[PDB]
């Protein structure tokens, strides 16, 4: 019954007979039990040229023979055998000496690679797609003197979760089978493998594509590695830099072929270059800090004092820092779970969030002071109440003027940087305050797309880098929760400016913008939980221009087309655009959950 | 005195038309010794110790130097006496003779001949694809060396490897603004003085030579297979064809550029 | 005549062809036609007075000239002349103007391009060049001797050196061969105080060297478009004028049981050329260099006879160089950094020291038994390793008693070892950790030769010896690894007394070299094997016509074969292609005394030439990023003769 999950492989012996491939291996399960009865399977054989083989400067290449799929129940070219014990070996029918397109040679580092399909065993269970290959020397068998394994499958996965779901109908999951494919003369110019990837990235804004190192780092199953910076070739850099000619001699001298490359682009000046703006934007994010208090008053205002902190976290006189300060930028909501502060004014407390910006462009704004070096401002009254509006919540975003590494006076024409953001709690009563849920999105599954400094709204506004600066709350294993609890300041129930019309209320602005990413396939990019409990204390959002939908169909309707669902809506004791007072009666009358078990990793069960 | 007689009982032939049969000054016949002084009588031989029968060549004695010594001592034949000749028992007698005219030791067309005759390396050395040009006797070994020995090592005629190639390749002494190191520090650290079958006699040439010494990452420290089957001919590109490293690096004996560190100008 | 002017002159005429000018060097000169006047004539007949003059092959390559004077044995006044010349090539292509001159131009309709393969106009530019180098010495001398102890030496020569050489001159990875020319003069002094003795001899030597070089910088147009820094003309800076000069005294006390020799020496070599500023954009810190460098040296020799059985010896060597140049900051271009990378010169000071002893122990006449150990130890500046020691321990005997055989075999065994290895801060890249320059490293050196000769008839020997050395760098695992010498050597010669004398030899030597390097700056990725091997043969008769018409003549023959090859091996092995030099010379002569006071000779010899490089084979616009200078193979088959008389005057 219990379905494989894991195919793992190892080769006994791998070699060539008079150019005839052979090899010899086990296969075992995920608790090291052999795997036997397998069905299908594609074998590939390939030849590794060298470092400067095909020219100085040039870089190593494959040379893919071709494939056969053998069938046990159909046809199979070559001879599968089957030890039913998890031994196996197949022999090729193919002799590379007589490939029409490629020499073989003997002294070439040679490769063979399989697929195993996901064809079930003759006893019905189930056989995961898997894929292994083998680095061999052709007469010998053993480990070759060279490779190429630059790029591994986990840094992939980083964005990716599986390269499979990538190209090619899941058939491929390791980069170096594809790497082994897309080489010189099996695929079309340019999309060879140093070339096509880089090109398939290149246009996107992905903060972590910004440094090599999102796919160029050390790691155990790359030895090979570091070749990024060391091997500067026309095809792979121009991959890229798409403007050059380098034959023409446009956009840089002429350069007829590799030879000389090297000579100008030694490995420390390409990886400078390359690395150095993440480096900087890093050196200057981490000289500041901010810490944050918010105290309620009697007269229902908030007292909000600001401390800016040194690298090591000790305060400092912020007069020392006030002329490089480009924005220091507050957004002040009330109820944490549900704020009922729209971004406009609500329907029903009538009240707007509170944005006052305490610096712009070094100084002070009116109603700031500076006191024992701190900020202060002193908010609007607020409306307090019972319960979670009884605490009042404050996000702060920091941009500053800087230069490379270094923070300068602000000027007219000064880059800026954003700085790490802070959240602040206060109440009216004085007692403890309440605070909204972090256990179901952890700001860490952001950073492998965006990177550990993604400046979240750089440009209109000061900039929001989320790190344990904001942090309220630690996981399983003891560490900080960075959650992204601070935005609802503005992604109010009632949306943002234009109340309804862009969904702005953030339990459906991510869905929004990112289900129209192919990159995003599984809910486990962000979720390692759904805090569905949490929908026991939501009130109604805005989902069109002033109207309104419960909450459960509000954050399915962000993906889902309200017409697209078979059984309808309004059955439920859904109300789905309706109006302010009508939708928020029916917030907790809605029965989705007793039908829908949504799991993260498949949010389509149901129990009926 | 003078004992003038000698002569007559010899066959008046040993013509002394040379330098030691010459009568003017205080050295040698006149106001010396004559035939005494190389052989010697007390008592004339037809008569071992304190006798008249001085051999003088390649046959007989050994050590028999001496009396040469007494006469000939000047700046030149100082280290002669723990000389590589000197303990190989080899005599002045071998080299050089007297009892005709003008040496032939001393014509510079030949003092390779006599040379060659023990030293046979360098008879294959300057036939080698490239060497000094000693075959057809433009040069010879007293250009170099000095065969009665020096202070120097290989019994060179200057006091050091590096200026006694000075004293033909002045070009090349010092002191330059960017100097390479092995070329100040000795010669020989790159080029063979006899002869080579590369050019310009190094020990190896191209782009090997210069890997021996320089690993930086980047285009000094990789592999450059030349001609391959697989695509890279080796006069293709500007490392293995042409001049190498020195297409781009040409000042390999040092440069007084200011600018000049990476011996490029 | 004893008395009176005295001797023989002649003359000779010869021909060469083809004009290829390798054969420039075995003929006399390059011309189509020789030249030649030999001479040996002498004067006596004035109480004393002497006064000869002796020219060998004057008017021609290898040319000499000797003419002296004065009173036999007060003081003696002589003139000579010398030239050399040794041509290399005539098949260069280049497509520059005012070659041989300071300034090499391209035509003012040029098209640059970005390679060779794409400049239009480069074929047809193309002019000829001649790749070829000639000195000519001419010196002078005055030569004092003394009643008792006291002489004196006071001489000077001056060479002018022409021609030109093969340069370089490029911007970053363009590059042009260009003809750097070469107007050296060089001067020579040297004068001389000894004193002598009995049994001892004091010198004072001074020595003194003087370099001028015409040109001191080589102006060339760039054929290429502008790269990166945007230049049209490059300025290399050729040779500084310099100079040396040096003194020396030495001392010998001279003894039947011991003897002690010794030298001191002092000098400075000086070099204040103005520095090049054409072609250079940032500021130079001096308008000139005041380059200075203090050499001084120590030298001293013991050798006694303990017994009349062994002799035993001891010597000790210093010579220490030190560069006081004065140290400053240098703008270097750089293709990463537009405002120049800072550089500092690093004047490198030498110092050499060795210690040796020896002992030469005849336990019998014809066997003799030699042994020595030496100590040397070397310090240097700016560099990987600061201190390198080597103690080498060696031996020789030899065995000439023993029937018509005369043998003797040595050996020596060195090891290398010094200290702490760590790369210099100086370099503008970082080295590989791994890496060990072989003149630093940890080295064992071995070698032995035996050679032995033997005449069992007279009228004929034979001599064949054997060598075989290994530099064996153990602790190197980036550089030189290993370099093994062997050569082989076998001569013949005999006449069954027939009154015509004949010989034969054969010598083979390969140097197999073998070396690592790393391709990503860590342990090693590829090895080197080069293969440095040489055979030569040649036979010669020879046949001295007595008690005739004084005839004599003779034939010679050799062939030599000078072959190198090179293989690299990361993944694969590639290899360098040909490279070889063969070549055969055969030497015809005969003279005839024909008419007594005259003699004449004829001399025939043909050279068979011919030599590839795989590197040089290709084309001008062959390599896209150079500017060459074409193929350089020779293949040529040279036919030369030659007449010469002499008669007695
Ligand atoms: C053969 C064994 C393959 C391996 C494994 C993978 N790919 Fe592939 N791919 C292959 C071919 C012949 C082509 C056609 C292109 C051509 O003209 O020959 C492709 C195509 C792609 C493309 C799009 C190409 C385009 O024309 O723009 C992509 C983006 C691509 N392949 C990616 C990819 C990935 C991510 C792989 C493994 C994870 C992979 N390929 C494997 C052949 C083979
Ligand atoms: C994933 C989106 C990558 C990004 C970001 C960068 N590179 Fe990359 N590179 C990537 C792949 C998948 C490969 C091919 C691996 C193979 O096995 O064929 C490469 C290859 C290179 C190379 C070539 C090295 C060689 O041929 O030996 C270079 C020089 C290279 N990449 C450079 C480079 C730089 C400088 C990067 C950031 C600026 C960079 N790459 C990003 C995938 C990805
Ligand atoms: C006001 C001070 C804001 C705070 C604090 C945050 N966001 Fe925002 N966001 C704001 C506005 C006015 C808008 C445009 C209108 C709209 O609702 O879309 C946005 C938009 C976004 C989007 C959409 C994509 C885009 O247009 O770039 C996203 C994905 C988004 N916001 C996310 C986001 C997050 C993650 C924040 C805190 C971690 C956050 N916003 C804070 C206003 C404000
Ligand atoms: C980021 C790239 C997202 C991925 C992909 C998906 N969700 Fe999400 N979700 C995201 C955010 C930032 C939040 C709001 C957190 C808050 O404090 O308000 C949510 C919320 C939900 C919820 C509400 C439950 C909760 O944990 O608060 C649900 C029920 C939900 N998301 C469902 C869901 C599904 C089914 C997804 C894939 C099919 C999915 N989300 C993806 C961010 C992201
Ligand atoms: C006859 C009365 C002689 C007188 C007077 C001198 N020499 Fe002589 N000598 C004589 C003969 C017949 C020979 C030939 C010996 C032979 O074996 O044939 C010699 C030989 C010499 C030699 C050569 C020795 C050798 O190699 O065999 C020398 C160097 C020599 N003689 C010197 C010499 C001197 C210096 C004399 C006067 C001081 C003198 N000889 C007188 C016969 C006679
Ligand atoms: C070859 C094995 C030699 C032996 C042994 C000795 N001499 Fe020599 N000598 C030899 C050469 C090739 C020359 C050429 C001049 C040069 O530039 O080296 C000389 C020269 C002399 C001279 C002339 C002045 C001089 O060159 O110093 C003298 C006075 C002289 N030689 C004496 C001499 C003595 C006393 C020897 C043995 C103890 C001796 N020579 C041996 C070659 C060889
Ligand atoms: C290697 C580190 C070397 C050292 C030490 C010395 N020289 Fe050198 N020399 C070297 C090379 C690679 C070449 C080839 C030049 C070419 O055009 O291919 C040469 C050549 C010479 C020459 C001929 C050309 C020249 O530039 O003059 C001479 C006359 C020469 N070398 C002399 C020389 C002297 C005098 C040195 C120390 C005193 C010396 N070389 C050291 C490499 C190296
Ligand atoms: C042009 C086609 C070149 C040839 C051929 C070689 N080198 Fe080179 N080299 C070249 C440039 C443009 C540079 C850098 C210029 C700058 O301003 O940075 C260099 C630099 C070096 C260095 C210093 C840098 C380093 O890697 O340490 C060294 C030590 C060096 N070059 C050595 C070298 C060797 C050993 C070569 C053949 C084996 C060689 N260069 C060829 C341009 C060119
Ligand atoms: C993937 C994207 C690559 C590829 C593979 C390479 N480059 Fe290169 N490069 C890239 C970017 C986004 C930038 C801009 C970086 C910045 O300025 O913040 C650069 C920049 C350069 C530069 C700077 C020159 C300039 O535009 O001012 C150079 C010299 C450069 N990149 C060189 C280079 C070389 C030699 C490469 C192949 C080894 C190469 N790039 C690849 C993005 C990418
Ligand atoms: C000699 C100098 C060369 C060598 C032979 C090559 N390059 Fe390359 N390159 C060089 C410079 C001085 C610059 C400008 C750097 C800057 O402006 O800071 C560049 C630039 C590039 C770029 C960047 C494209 C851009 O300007 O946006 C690339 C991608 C590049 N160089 C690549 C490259 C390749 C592939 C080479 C040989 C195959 C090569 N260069 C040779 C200097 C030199
Ligand atoms: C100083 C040097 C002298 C002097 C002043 C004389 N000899 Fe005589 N001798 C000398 C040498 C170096 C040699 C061997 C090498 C050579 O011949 O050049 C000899 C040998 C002879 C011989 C052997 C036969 C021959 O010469 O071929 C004879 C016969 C001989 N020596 C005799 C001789 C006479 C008669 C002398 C004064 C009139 C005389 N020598 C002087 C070295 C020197
Ligand atoms: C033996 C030791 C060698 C060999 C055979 C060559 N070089 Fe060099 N070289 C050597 C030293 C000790 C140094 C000083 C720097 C150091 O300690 O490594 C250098 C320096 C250079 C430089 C300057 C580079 C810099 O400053 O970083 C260049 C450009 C250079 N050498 C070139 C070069 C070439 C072309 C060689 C063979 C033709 C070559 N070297 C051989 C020591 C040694
Ligand atoms: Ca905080
Ligand atoms: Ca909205
Ligand atoms: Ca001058
Ligand atoms: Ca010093």
């Amino acid at each position: 019954a219990p379905a494989i999950q894991i195919l793992n492989f190892t080769f006994d012996k791998s070699v060539i007979t008079n150019g005839v491939p052979s090899v010899e291996f086990t296969v075992t399960n995920e608790n090291d039990l052999p795997v036997v009865g397998l069905q299908k399977m594609r074998f590939a054989a390939a030849q590794l040229i060298p470092q400067g083989a095909t020219g100085a400067g040039n870089a190593s290449q494959w040379q893919y023979f071709g494939d056969e799929t053998c069938d046990v129940a159909a046809t199979c070219p070559g001879t599968f055998v089957d030890q039913k014990n998890g031994h196996y070996s197949y022999t090729f029918n193919m002799n590379l000496t007589a490939n029409a397109k490629i020499t073989y040679n003997d002294q070439l580092a040679q490769r063979v690679l399989i697929r195993a399909y996901n064809t079930p065993l003759p006893d019905g269970t189930q056989v995961p797609n898997s894929n292994a290959f083998v680095d061999f020397t052709a007469d010998t068998g053993a480990a070759p003197t060279y490779s190429r394994k630059i790029v591994a499958t986990e840094s992939c996965n980083t964005c990716h979760q599986d390269l499979a779901n990538v190209k090619h109908g899941g058939a491929y999951s390791d980069v170096n089978y594809c790497a082994t494919c897309h080489t010189a003369g099996k695929v079309g110019v340019g999309k060879e493998f140093n070339v096509l990837v880089h090109a398939k990235h290149k246009d996107l804004t992905l903060g972590s594509l910004e440094s090599c190192q999102s796919c160029h780092a050390a790691n155990d199953a790359a030895p090979d590695w570091g070749n990024w910076s060391r091997i500067p070739t026309a095809a792979t850099c121009g991959s890229c830099h798409s403007t050059v000619d380098f034959a023409a001699g446009k956009g840089h001298s002429q350069q007829l072929d590799n030879s000389n490359c090297i000579a100008c682009h030694n490995s420390d000046w390409t990886a400078e270059l390359h690395t150095g703006k993440t480096a900087d934007k890093k050196a200057v994010i981490a000289q500041l800090g901010m810490q944050a208090t918010l105290v309620g008053q009697t007269d229902d205002t908030a007292v909000l004092t600001v401390s800016i902190l040194d690298k090591d976290g000790n305060a400092i006189d912020a007069a020392t820092v006030q002329d490089k300060i480009k924005r220091l930028e507050t957004v002040t909501n009330v109820g944490p779970n549900f704020p009922i502060m729209g971004y406009n004014k609500s329907p029903g407390s009538g009240a707007a969030k509170i944005a006052k910006d305490l610096v712009k462009d070094g100084a002070l704004q009116a109603g700031v002071t500076l006191v024992d070096g701190k900020l202060v401002f002193t908010t609007p009254a607020l409306p307090f109440g019972t319960g979670d509006t009884d605490t009042a919540f404050t996000f702060i975003g920091l941009e500053m003027c800087s230069t490379g590494t270094s923070l300068t006076a602000c000027t007219v024409d000064s880059a800026t940087t954003s700085m790490k953001a802070e959240l602040a709690f206060g109440t009216k009563s004085g007692n403890a305050p309440s605070m909204r849920h972090v256990n179901s999105v952890n700001f860490s599954t952001c950073q492998g797309c965006h990177s550990d400094t993604f400046e979240i709204h750089k440009g209109h506004h000061s900039g929001f880098v989320m790190t344990e600066q904001v942090s309220h709350a630690k996981d399983a294993n003891g560490k900080a929760i960075v959650g992204v609890d601070g935005c609802v300041a503005c992604h109010t129930p009632d949306g943002t400016y234009a109340s309804g019309a862009n969904k702005g209320a953030f339990e459906m602005k991510l869905h929004v913008i990112h289900g129209e990413q192919g990159v995003i396939k599984e809910c486990t990019q962000c979720h390692n939980d759904f805090n569905l409990d949490a929908f026991k204390v939501k009130g109604a959002l805005a989902t069109s221009a002033g109207k309104y939908t419960t909450p459960i169909t509000a954050t399915c309707t962000s993906c889902h087309a309200p017409e697209s669902i078979g059984h309808g809506l309004e059955n439920m004791g859904a109300i789905v655009n309706g109006d302010y007072v009508q939708a928020n009666q029916a917030a907790q009358s809605e029965t989705c959950f007793y039908c829908h078990k949504p799991t993260p990793t498949d949010h389509t069960q149901v129990k009926m | 005195k003078g004992a003038d007689s000698c002569l007559m009982c010899h066959k008046k032939m040993d013509l002394f038309k040379g330098v030691h049969g010459a009568i003017d000054s205080s050295k040698s016949p006149m106001a010396g010794l004559q035939c005494e002084a190389c052989h010697g009588p007390l008592g004339q031989h037809n008569k071992e110790p304190m006798i008249t029968f001085g051999k003088q060549s390649t046959l007989s004695a050994e050590k028999q130097n001496s009396v040469c010594m007494s006469c000939h001592q000047d700046d030149k034949r100082v280290s002669w006496n723990g000389s590589h000749h000197d303990n190989a028992d080899v005599a002045c007698a071998s080299c050089h003779q007297v009892h005709v005219a003008k040496d032939p030791v001393l014509s510079k067309n030949t003092e390779m001949e006599v040379c060659t005759s023990c030293h046979t390396k360098q008879k294959a050395d300057m036939n080698k694809r490239s060497s000094h040009p000693l075959k057809w006797a433009q040069m010879t070994c007293s250009d170099c060396h000095n065969p009665h020995g020096s202070m120097t090592d290989s019994d060179l005629n200057k006091p050091s490897i590096n200026e006694t190639c000075y004293s033909c390749h002045a070009e090349k002494r010092g002191p330059k603004l960017w100097e390479h190191a092995p070329v100040t520090e000795n010669c020989v650290t790159c080029h063979n003085p006899h002869g080579s079958v590369n050019d310009a006699m190094l020990k190896t040439r191209a782009p090997q030579l210069c890997q021996q010494c320089h690993a930086s990452d980047g285009h000094a420290s990789n592999a450059y297979l030349g001609n391959t089957g697989l695509g890279s001919n080796v006069g293709d590109n500007a490392f293995t064809g042409g001049r190498s490293c020195l297409n781009c690096h040409s000042q390999v004996h040092g440069s007084n550029h200011p600018s000049g560190k990476l011996l490029q100008r | 005549v004893e008395t009176g002017t005295s001797g023989t002159v002649g003359v000779g005429v010869g021909y060469n062809s083809e004009e290829d000018i390798r054969s420039a060097n075995a003929f006399g000169t390059s011309n189509e036609v020789a030249g030649k006047l030999d001479a040996d004539v002498t004067f006596r007949g004035e109480k004393g007075y002497r006064a000869s003059v002796e020219a060998y092959q004057l008017g021609m390559d290898g040319g000499r000239l000797e003419v002296n004077a004065g009173k036999q044995g007060q003081y003696n006044v002589n003139v000579n002349y010398r030239q050399i010349a040794t041509y290399n090539s005539n098949s260069a292509l280049t497509p520059y103007s005012g070659v041989g001159s300071d300034n090499l131009t391209l035509p003012d309709n040029w098209v640059t391009a970005g390679s060779s393969s794409q400049m239009p106009l480069l074929m047809d530019s193309l002019n000829s060049l001649e790749l070829s180098l000639k000195r000519e010495r001419t010196g002078l001398g005055f030569d004092y001797q003394g009643e008792s102890l006291w002489s004196t030496h006071v001489s000077y020569m001056r060479e002018e050196k022409t021609g030109l050489k093969k340069a370089s001159g490029g911007f970053f990875n363009q590059s042009m061969m260009l003809a750097e020319p070469v107007d050296y003069t060089t001067d020579s002094i040297e004068a001389g105080i000894k004193l002598k003795g009995d049994n001892w001899f004091t010198a004072l030597n001074y020595n003194g060297s003087i370099f001028k070089n015409e040109y001191n910088q080589l102006n060339f147009d760039s054929a290429f478009n502008p790269t990166f820094g945007a230049q049209t003309s490059g300025s290399i800076a050729l040779d500084p004028d310099n100079q040396s000069h040096t003194v020396s005294l030495m001392g010998q006390y001279n003894d039947s049981t011991n003897v002690l020799s010794a030298r001191l020496l002092t000098g400075q070599m000086s070099q204040d050329q103005a520095l090049v500023t054409s072609g250079y954009g940032y500021q130079v810190p001096t308008e000139a260099l005041d380059a200075k460098v203090d050499l001084i040296g120590l030298n001293l020799k013991v050798v006694s006879k303990v017994t009349n059985s062994l002799r035993l010896s001891g010597s000790y060597d210093y010579n220490d160089r030190d560069n006081n140049t004065q140290i400053e900051e240098w703008t270097q271009v750089s293709i990463n950094n537009v405002n120049g990378k800072v550089a500092y010169n690093t004047p490198y000071d030498n110092t050499s020291q060795r210690f040796k002893v020896a002992a030469d122990y005849r336990i019998t006449r014809g066997m003799k038994l030699d042994g020595g150990y030496d100590f040397r130890r070397d310090e240097r500046n700016y560099q990987d390793r600061e201190t390198t020691d080597e103690n080498t321990v060696w031996a020789r005997f030899r065995v000439n008693s023993f029937e018509t055989w005369d043998m003797w075999v040595k050996g020596s065994y060195g090891q290398r070892d010094g200290s702490e290895y760590q790369a210099s801060e100086w370099t503008s890249s970082e080295t590989n950790s791994l890496l060990r320059k072989y003149n630093l490293a940890n080295r064992d050196r071995t070698q032995v030769e035996a050679r032995v000769t033997h005449s069992p008839i007279e009228s004929l020997t034979i001599d064949f010896g054997a060598r075989y050395a290994l530099d064996d760098y153990t602790d190197t695992v980036i550089g030189l690894t290993e370099s093994k010498d062997t050569s082989y050597d076998a001569n013949i010669s005999y006449m069954i007394t027939d009154d015509l004398l004949a010989n034969a030899f054969y010598n083979y030597q390969i140097i197999e070299s073998e070396q690592a390097g790393s391709s990503n700056y860590s342990t090693p990725t590829w090895t080197g094997f080069i293969e440095d091997k040489v055979d030569v043969v040649g036979a010669g008769i020879s046949y001295n016509n007595l008690l005739e018409n004084k005839l004599r003549m003779g034939l010679d023959y050799t062939y030599s074969d000078s072959n190198s090859n090179t293989q690299v091996r990361q993944g694969i092995t590639g290899d360098y292609g040909d490279y070889f030099a063969k070549v055969h010379n055969i030497n015809l002569y005969a003279q005839y005394q024909a008419t007594e006071k005259m003699a004449l000779r004829f001399d025939y010899k043909i050279e068979n030439y011919k030599d590839n490089d795989a590197a040089n084979d290709i084309a001008v616009n062959g390599i896209w990023n150079v500017v060459g200078f074409g193929d350089n193979s020779h293949d040529y088959t040279a036919q030369m003769i030659m007449l010469s008389m002499s008669y007695k005057i």
